[PDB]
RNA sequence: AUUAAUAGGGACGGUCGGGGGCAUCAGUAUUCAAUUGUCAGAGGUGAAAUUCUUGGAUUUAUUGAAGACUAACUACUGCGAAAGCAUUUGCCAAGGACGUUUUCAUUAAUCAAGAACGAAAAACUAUGCCGACUAGGGAUCGGGUGGUGUUUUUUUAAUGACCCACUCGGCACCUUACGAGGAGUAUGGUCGCAAGGCUGAAACUUAAAGGAAUUGACGGAA
C-alpha cells in the first residue's frame, strides 16, 4: 500500500548501516517497515496491514528524507516526536555575487557558530546549512521565526537585530500583562 | 472566529435559508473508463439537476477525471501513474470516457533525482495518426559502471546533444507509427523507455530513464464510431 | 556588538546548550 | 460497494481547510475552515480545529455517502514553506478515526520551477 | 575526533566557523567535557616556532 | 638563402566549454479574466489591526492571457580579462588546450601617459608571512599515447562509456627542500551643567482646585 524511498550517498551509507537496527526499532514500534537497498542506493518506508497513522507513515518519509540529508539520529526521533516539524529553506534565489552570497551565509553562521547556535536556542529547533539549502527542525512558531529571520538575512538586515528582537519578544510575551499591545514602542 | 471577540463588519449580515438540500436534488452517475485497459469500471459523479438532460450533457462531458494507474489496471504494485481522463459520452447511468492526459507523481520525483550524476530531459510536439496533438515530456539518468571507482558518471555536451536528439527521434517516429489506442497500451508497459535503454545503448549508460509527461493540446472532431467501437439501441418499459 | 548582554550571550550560546541537554539569564 | 470520494486538505501555516470533493474535482461535497470551527483567531491551526472540522465533515460525508478517500495534503508552497500543517496530520488522523475508509493518501503542494524573487 | 567531524562535513557540505591555523576546532564536545584546560588552544611550542 | 630556443606568431585534425549575439520551443509558479461548484469567513500577527468577503470572499475543476525566473540535478567545479555566466533546437562569429618530421624567423617582455570593457543602497569578524621556489601525494577538469578486458556489436551506421600505466595545461587543496600609545587616577585652573524651598502667589500671607496627608477631631466614666 503506502511507501515511499530515498536516495542517499555513501558516506552516509557507513552511518546507515551501523545504525540501522534503531530506525526499524522505533519504525515497527510504530508498525513501519523499513528496508535498505544497496546497489539502488536508496532506503524505503512501507507500511503494513496493521498500520493505522497516516501522520505517521508522512513522518517516516520524512525521516528517511531527512537521513538522506545527513542530519544525525538524535535529530531523526526529535522529529519523529508528534509536534513537531522538518522545514527546508533556499537562499539560493536571493543575491547576484556568488562572493557576496559566500560571505553573507558566513555572517549567518557567524564566529564560532555562536549566531546560529544562539538561533538554535531561542527557538528550540536544530538549524543546519547546505550551501543552498537549510533545513530546520522543531516546533512551528519557532519555525516560522527562523523562515522570516533566513530570509532577511540573506537579504541584508542582521541576524543579531534578530537576536535582539527574539531575547525582547520573549521577555514581553513572558511578563504576563500585556497582549493588547503592538511592542513596537520597545523594539528599534 | 465563531468567538465572541470578533468585532462587526460587514459580515454576516443578510442571508438566504437552507432551502436547497444540494444532495437531495442531486443524482449520482458512474463513469467508465476505455475497454483497452483491463478494470473498466470506475468511481461515481453528481448530476446537479435533472431540469437539463442539456445540464446532464453540460456538466457531465466537460468534466475531466484523475485516477491513478493502480486504480485503473489492477497493478499489484502502486505503480506511480496518475491518467488524466476527458469524459464525452453517457449512456444511461453509464458514462463512456476518453483518453486526456498523463503525468507522473512529486514524490516519484524527488526519488528519482539525485547527487552526483547528470539529469537530462526533452520534450515533443507531434500530431497522432488519429488527429490528435500531443505533447511528450521524457527524462533520463546516466550512471556508473560498476569497474568504475569515480564517484560519478557525467556526460559532456556532445553526449547530451545526441541524447536528447535520439530519444525525441524514437518518440515522434513511434507516436507516427501508432495510433492513440494503440498508443495508451503502448504506454501501459513501458515498452519505449526499454526500446529507448536498447537503442540509446551505443552512447551512454543509463539507469532511469521515463516520460514524467503527457499532454493534450487539440481534440479532433468526436465519433461515437471511434469511442463505441474502443468501449466495445435501448428500448423500455411502456409507461401507461 | 557595543552591548553588554548581547555578547556575553552570544560566547556563551554553545555553553548553555551544552550544559543544558532556556534560563539564559 | 465503495463509492469513492475524495478530500483536498490545504494544510496552511494559519488555516486547516478540510474539503471533501467528487472525483472529478467540481462539486464540493462539504467544506469547513480552522477560523470557522474554532472559537478565537489565535488557534485557527490547531490540532483541536483539526478534530472538530475533521467530526464536521465525517458527518456530512456520512450523511451523503461517500465510503472511501482519496487524501491529498498540500501545503502553501511555491514561495512561502512546503510543510504541511500539524492541523493537517490531526485531520488526517481524526478522519480515519471517524472512519473513512483510507483509500489512498497523496501530497501535491505547489512547488515552483523558478519563483517569482528579486534577483537584486 | 575533529578531523573526522571536519571530513564528515566536507563530505556531505556543511558550513562552519572559520579557525585560524593555530587552534582547533570548539565542538560540543570539548565544550561539554572541558578539554581546553587541560589541553589548551594550540602546541604553544609550535606556535612560538 | 645556418638553425628554428620545453622564446613568439600561423595553419591544419579532433575536441572542449552554465564563453558571446540572434530568434526560436517549452516547464511550472504567481497575477488577472471568464466558466461551474458548496455557502460562511479569508488575510496577516506573539496577540492585534489595515484590507477582501451575499453582486457568493478564500477554496476545488476548467481554460485563457500578461510580465518576470528557468528549481530538484548544483559542485572537490567549467568558461570568460573583470563585472558576469544555467531549458530546447537551429543561425552567426569568436576562444583555450591537445597533436602534428606543418609555416615564418626573434617578430618577445615590464609598462608610466591614452583607450576599451564594470548589474553599480554598499559593508558589519573575516588574516594566511613574502618570494627570482626544491621536492612531492592524493583529487578533479580538458586532450593525446599504449595495453587490457568488460560494456558494446553483427554489410551497416556516427567505433562511444568504463579499468590501468604514461603524457601536457588549468582550478583548488595538502606536506616539504631553499632564499631577500593602550589604560586608570587626580584636579581649588579654563569653558560649560547648575542647585531648592507645597502649587495658585504677586505690588496682596489671598479664593477655588490639585496632588501630597489619609484610622476625622474634640471631651467624660471605669
Amino acid at each position: 500500500e503506502s511507501s515511499f524511498m530515498t536516495l542517499f550517498p555513501k558516506y552516509r551509507e557507513s552511518y546507515l548501516k551501523t545504525i540501522w537496527n534503531d530506525v526499524t526499532r522505533a519504525l515497527d514500534k510504530h508498525n513501519i517497515a523499513c528496508v535498505l537497498d544497496l546497489v539502488e542506493g536508496s532506503m524505503t518506508v512501507k507500511t503494513t496491514r496493521k498500520t493505522y497513522d497516516p501522520a505517521i507513515i508522512l513522518k517516516a518519509r520524512d525521516l528517511i528524507k531527512l537521513l538522506a540529508r545527513s542530519v544525525p539520529f538524535p535529530q531523526a526521533v526529535k522529529i519523529l516526536q508528534d509536534d513537531m516539524a522538518c522545514d527546508v529553506i533556499k537562499i539560493g534565489n536571493f543575491v547576484t555575487n556568488k562572493e557576496r552570497f559566500v560571505k553573507r551565509r558566513q555572517r549567518l553562521v557567524g564566529p564560532n557558530g555562536n549566531t546560529l547556535k544562539a538561533l538554535e536556542l531561542l527557538t528550540k529547533c536544530y538549524i543546519l546549512v547546505q550551501g543552498n539549502t537549510v533545513s530546520a527542525m522543531g516546533p512551528f512558531k519557532g519555525l516560522k521565526e527562523v523562515r522570516r529571520v533566513v530570509e532577511d538575512c540573506m537579504k541584508n538586515i542582521h541576524p543579531i537585530y534578530h537576536i535582539k528582537e527574539l531575547m525582547i519578544k520573549r521577555e514581553l510575551a513572558k511578563r504576563p500583562e500585556l497582549a493588547n499591545e503592538d511592542w513596537s514602542r520597545f523594539l528599534p | 472566529a465563531v468567538g465572541k471577540n470578533k468585532r462587526l463588519s460587514k459580515g454576516k449580515k443578510g442571508q438566504k435559508k437552507r432551502v436547497v438540500d444540494p444532495f437531495t436534488r442531486k443524482e449520482w452517475f458512474d463513469i467508465k473508463a476505455p475497454s483497452t485497459f483491463e478494470n473498466r469500471n470506475v468511481g461515481k459523479t453528481l448530476v446537479n439537476k435533472s431540469t437539463g438532460l442539456k445540464s446532464a450533457s453540460d456538466a457531465l462531458k466537460g468534466r475531466v477525471v484523475e485516477v491513478c494507474l493502480a486504480d485503473l489496471q489492477g497493478s499489484e504494485d502502486h505503480s506511480f501513474r496518475k491518467i488524466k481522463l476527458r469524459v464525452d459520452e453517457v449512456q444511461g447511468k453509464n458514462l463512456l470516457t476518453n483518453f486526456h492526459g498523463m503525468d507522473f507523481t512529486t514524490d516519484k520525483l524527488r526519488s528519482m533525482v539525485r547527487k552526483w550524476q547528470t539529469l537530462i530531459e526533452a520534450n515533443v510536439t507531434v500530431k497522432t495518426s488519429d488527429d490528435y496533438v500531443l505533447r511528450i515530456f521524457a527524462i533520463a539518468f546516466t550512471r556508473k559502471q560498476a569497474n568504475q571507482v569515480k564517484r560519478h558518471s557525467y556526460a559532456q555536451s556532445s553526449h547530451i546533444r545526441a541524447i536528447r536528439k535520439v530519444i525525441s527521434e524514437i518518440l515522434t517516429k513511434e507516436v507516427q507509427g501508432s495510433t492513440l489506442a494503440q498508443l495508451t497500451s503502448k504506454l501501459i508497459p513501458e515498452v519505449i523507455n526499454k526500446e529507448i535503454e536498447n537503442a540509446t545503448k551505443d552512447i551512454f549508460p543509463l539507469q532511469n530513464i521515463h516520460v514524467r509527461k503527457v499532454k493534450l493540446l487539440k481534440q479532433p472532431k468526436f465519433d461515437v464510431g471511434a469511442l463505441m467501437a474502443l468501449h466495445g439501441e435501448e428500448k423500455g418499459k411502456k409507461v401507461t | 556588538q557595543n552591548d553588554l548582554e548581547l555578547q556575553q550571550f552570544l560566547r556563551e550560546s554553545h555553553l548553555l546548550s551544552a550544559f543544558n541537554n532556556i534560563v539564559y539569564q | 460497494s465503495q463509492v469513492f470520494g475524495v478530500a483536498r486538505i490545504y494544510a496552511s501555516f494559519n488555516d486547516t481547510f478540510v474539503h471533501v470533493t467528487d472525483l472529478s474535482g467540481k462539486e464540493t461535497i462539504a467544506r469547513v475552515t480552522g477560523g470557522m470551527k474554532v472559537k478565537a483567531d489565535r488557534d485557527e491551526s490547531s490540532p483541536y480545529a483539526a478534530m472538530l472540522a475533521a467530526q464536521d465533515v465525517a458527518a456530512k460525508c456520512k450523511e451523503v455517502g461517500i465510503t472511501a478517500v482519496h487524501v491529498k495534503i498540500r501545503a502553501t508552497g511555491g514561495t512561502r514553506t512546503k510543510t504541511p500543517g500539524p492541523g493537517g496530520q490531526a485531520a488526517l488522523r481524526a478522519l480515519a478515526r471517524s472512519g473513512l475508509r483510507i483509500g489512498r493518501i497523496e501530497d501535491v503542494t505547489p512547488v515552483p520551477s523558478d519563483s517569482t524573487r528579486k534577483k537584486g | 575526533r575533529i578531523k573526522k567531524y571536519e571530513q564528515e562535513a566536507a563530505e556531505g557540505g556543511i558550513v562552519l566557523s572559520k579557525v585560524k591555523k593555530g587552534q582547533f576546532r570548539k565542538i560540543e564536545s570539548t565544550y561539554k567535557k572541558d578539554i581546553e584546560r587541560r589541553i589548551g588552544g594550540s602546541i604553544k611550542a609550535r606556535d612560538k616556532e
